[PDB]
DNA sequence: ATATTATAATATATAATAATAAATATTTAATATTATAATA
């Protein structure tokens, strides 16, 4: 029963993004050919393997989803291509973590869709049908050059919009029958922390706090209640963070710190620290990193009326 | 032997693993009492072979609670259950 | 020795048949799963065979298959299987159907089996658990080394192309069709 | 009443923690809902499992915690699967330890409570009973993020403060049958290094040596005896920690010097030292090692008087 | 079927540039000996691949195309020099990384074709092939001065300017048998980085565009209408590029930090970010570099309405 | 056998230096009336630039240097792996 | 001007697999006999 919006025009979240790529669509459509490469990148864990599908229903054709372990191998992916038809199309994930022997049977694959191998050397020269070639990596960056530029159509996944948000959480809370606030759907879109999960995650217990506190009703003054206590803030922030920003400024006033020393003195291993919380607050652009020491920005001295040096 | 572990036994040197299970074996062929299928059976047997589960312990399972004229997921349940 | 014979039936005495091949007949048994392959009377017939060399007697022993011969063999290596005890086992089930019991090594289906005991079964099914296997052209030499190139085994590739496409087809299509396949 | 108490109100944790969670799946159960999700973690040895085992009684639930280095099999997590039924919860101990093929056999469980099973072969689509997961790791840093993102609610552990030590060991003397006085209860919390389970573990350990030399009574001479048995004091200070304390305040004053030059003065291995004895001190305002080097309060030297500007 | 351009004219672009090159066609074609070894160093988008293959067209002479990412052993190294035959050229990208080893295998190897190195027992004395080595790096200051030193022809590729681009978009739409409008062809020549492989992408995303959402060719209109539907201004932005300039000019009050820091907040490879960046930004003199991190223009922070305090 | 060689019968496989030296031994009184240095110096330049031992000797192998110089023959064998 | 140490690579102890050679072990076929389960 996981949250999937059925159409492309059904998906919510990135309207001009979706524009786009429904243009892409009805440009497939229309032209009667297989769609161009589409490059996609940008949040880690989002279910793009069932976007890719639902993108294969707005074809009508099969999309096999695969990932890396999946092509680690040349021959497994010049088989899955050997049963790969005119029309059809295939997901591919981790290819920055692929082999380049799979990137260069790749190349003449979306090279006008050939293939070449070698057998005293002996050329063998194959044809494959047109197809979709998709290309989907948490990170387009490891992506090479000459392949990259090769490519044609490159998309980018991100966090929807802070109203594109709260109108997702609306949506979420109607499907799971939580009779939500417009101004808590606010709330929440300013809770969503980036992450569709973490944000249905809070609309389920959110959903529970009206449940158990409240007579099953959201509001804002409800949502307030549920989410201005322990690891929360209406900006992101949580107790955690807030301890962390404390130990960080009366030990050493905003200068370079250890992290092994911040790992003994917070009580707490910097590993999950560094997994979680420190990268969401850089996401934030909160903390200025050095190869010396972590320190927090303007912003957090704002928060707490502290100095610049 | 009693105990069915070969790896107190391999430890001795010139003692291997094939000696070692025809020591248990041969021993438990009465010594030492004194001190001195169907298609969804077969999909079953596959699916435990895939999922870590050596034949033997795949087999007598079967052999214990078999399946008759109902689907496979309730008895390699209640097998999954029965191994317990 | 005795690999294989091709001659003429001359009687049926079931298990010992005799097989005149030119002028002498061959003391050699067969099993009952035998029994509903031989000819009749007079026919000739060709039997995978191999001889049993004892300190008093020489007994021979004739198969339709080379393969079940070559169980046969690898049964009489075993130091507890003597040729009643093989006989007895593929009188009971066919050739494969052992090979994955074996594979499975499950005592049931070859207690049923006359005369077999219980431990016999087991110690069989352990000391004959699988250590064994279990049972060109220029397109099919470029196809071979473009799948190594892939990754593919030349063992593994080879039976994947030599299986399905013809003989000398174009090497795009016969190679599209050995990658046809799945696991 | 047992070693450990299974009652909420029996054990006086912390404040957040002694409020919010319970009492909120106290006032959601019955309601016909699977619960979701819940996380808890802190320092080693304070009965996360026996805190989950405890919730899990109030919720009056078949439980049964199983350790995680110990079922490293997928098979056993079918097991455990299958013997639990809908709407059931269950402790998981050491995530983080598991080995991975635990982890892709357990996705599809928390994407729709769903078993996928690999046996051309195909998979078989075995669906489960609803279920629940409750989390109790020493550190799930090296945890998979889209498992954190599956998974909904987390609790930290921290160092308790002096009085719900006190506390703490006022209740389990009550449950041990102790005559002990709050103020020999304050010295066996400030004896005792945090860590309640483990402060509760001392606390056993100093009844049965003062039943040694006298009743279960605990007098200020008591506890001076039992502190000077375990060679620890009312600071908390190991002996071994002590004497490089002593060593370090006759040599540099307190001074900020290299890691390396006092490990090499105190003939003691320096990882060691990093991972056990400034720890205990750095929680609190003791040990404040900088970019030149070690910085130690003078409260620290409050236990011999002798500090210097 | 490429569309590639496989004429020295194509390039037109830089054309006191575009003539030292024909000059030094000529002075191949004249000296009929092994010339100068190549090492031309540009920003991409430009063709620099294409560049190279167009000399070795000229020459007469077939080229192999490689990259210094590529090649990873010195035998590799002499697998592809032993490659190439008489009357051939090979083209190498981003030689700023080398193994040493590789280098002083070179040395003799550019000297007089020859390779000299220890096998003791008998050295080699290989004397290569008359072949042009053809060096394609972006930057060269990053590679071995020595190296830049003994490599002969060295170039600035640049971005090209409107009436190149606009060409070159003129002459593709061409080849696919579209035809563009001056002034669209313009706005898109000007935008797209001056680079014909961005502007060919663009060209690709516009036709589409035109191909649904218009009904026959791309004019001004056609283009403005999809740049609104693309969400790119009359300068060439992206969404990502917005981002960016919000956050250097509001979060970090002018962006005096490394490209470090902005990259790990943006979570962004370090060479896509700054090729992505460098060379549009600074061409318009936006953002310069110092040494605490590359902070804006006053100009830049007034392109979007704010005053510089 | 006349030679009394043995590394010659000591590479078939599963002889050892003792067997075929016996095999000397017996046979010196049965029977009564009855590739360069540039091959081996490839080898070893091409394991010392960088080159896998086995598939180096089998490039070398493959057209080796008998009626050419070594560094042609090198030239040639690094023809197959391309 | 010295260390120092907060982050960046690194190289091998410890998991594994693949010949290999010294060191062994070298008997089942037929048949009474006795239980033993099933049976007029």
């Amino acid at each position: 029963r996981a949250i999937r919006p059925l159409k492309l025009a059904d998906y919510i979240g990135q309207p001009s993004v979706r524009e786009q790529m429904e243009l892409f669509i009805h440009a497939a459509r229309g032209r009667q050919e297989a769609l161009d490469h589409t490059l996609i990148f940008g949040p880690p864990g989002l279910g793009k393997t069932t976007l890719a599908n639902i993108i294969a229903q707005e074809m009508g054709v099969s999309i096999k989803s695969t990932s890396g372990p999946v092509l680690e191998r040349p021959g497994d992916l010049a088989a899955l291509l050997t049963n790969l038809e005119a029309g059809d199309v295939l997901f591919v994930d981790e290819i920055h973590r692929l082999s380049p022997i799979v990137e260069e049977v790749l190349y003449p694959a979306m090279e006008d869709f050939q293939l070449d191998i070698m057998i005293a050397a002996r050329s063998i020269k194959l044809d494959l049908p047109p197809f979709t070639l998709v290309g989907a990596t948490t990170r387009a960056g490891m992506l090479t050059n000459p392949l990259r530029d090769r490519f044609g159509i490159v998309q980018r996944l991100e966090f929807y919009n802070v109203e594109d948000l709260a109108t997702i959480v609306s949506r979420s809370a109607g499907i799971l029958g939580l009779e939500i606030e417009p101004q808590g759907a606010a709330e929440i879109a300013k809770r969503a922390r980036g992450t569709p999960r973490i944000a249905n995650r809070l609309l389920r217990r959110v959903r529970d706090f009206a449940e158990v506190r409240g007579q099953g009703d959201i509001t804002r003054v409800i949502a307030d209640k549920a989410l201005n206590l322990l690891d929360v803030d209406e900006r992101g922030f949580d107790h955690l963070d807030r301890r962390l920003l404390l130990t960080m400024i009366d030990k050493f006033d905003g200068g370079p710190v250890g992290i092994d020393n911040l790992a003994a003195a917070l009580s707490e291993e910097r590993h999950t620290i560094e997994d979680v919380l420190e990268p969401y607050l850089i996401q934030q652009g909160y903390i200025m990193r050095t190869p010396r020491g972590r320190v927090v920005t303007r912003h957090a001295y704002l928060h707490f009326g502290l100095n610049i040096p | 032997v009693q105990a069915q572990d070969t790896s107190t036994l391999v430890k001795i040197p010139g003692v291997g693993k094939k000696t070692a299970e025809r020591l248990l074996v041969e021993l438990k062929d009465r010594f030492k009492a004194w001190e001195n299928v169907s298609s969804a059976e077969a999909d079953a047997v596959s699916a435990l072979i895939a999922l870590g589960f050596k034949p033997q312990e795949a087999s007598r399972a079967v052999a214990a609670v078999p399946g008759e004229d109902l689907s496979s997921e309730e008895m390699i349940r209640q097998a999954l259950k029965g191994m317990v | 020795m005795i690999g294989r014979l091709r001659g003429t039936l001359a009687e049926k005495q079931p298990p010992h048949l005799i097989l005149d091949v030119n002028g002498v007949g061959y003391e050699v048994e067969v099993p009952m799963t035998t029994l509903y392959r031989l000819p009749s009377v007079g026919e000739p017939v060709t039997l995978h065979t191999h001889l049993v060399v004892r300190e008093d007697a020489h007994l021979l022993y004739g198969f339709a298959e080379k393969r079940e011969r070559e169980l046969f063999r690898e049964l009489i290596r075993l130091n507890g299987v003597g040729p009643k005890l093989a006989l007895a086992l593929m009188s009971g089930l066919e050739v494969d159907e052992l090979v994955r019991c074996v594979q499975a090594q499950d005592t049931s289906t070859l207690v049923k089996i006359p005369g077999v005991g219980k431990k016999t079964a087991e110690r069989l099914l352990v000391e004959l658990k699988d250590r064994f296997k279990a049972w060109v052209s220029s397109a099919e030499a470029d196809a071979v080394s473009a799948l190594i190139a892939l990754g593919f085994k030349p063992q593994e590739a080879s039976r994947a192309v030599a299986a399905v496409p013809g003989e000398d087809l174009s090497s795009e299509e016969m190679i599209r069709q050995a990658l046809k396949g799945m696991v």
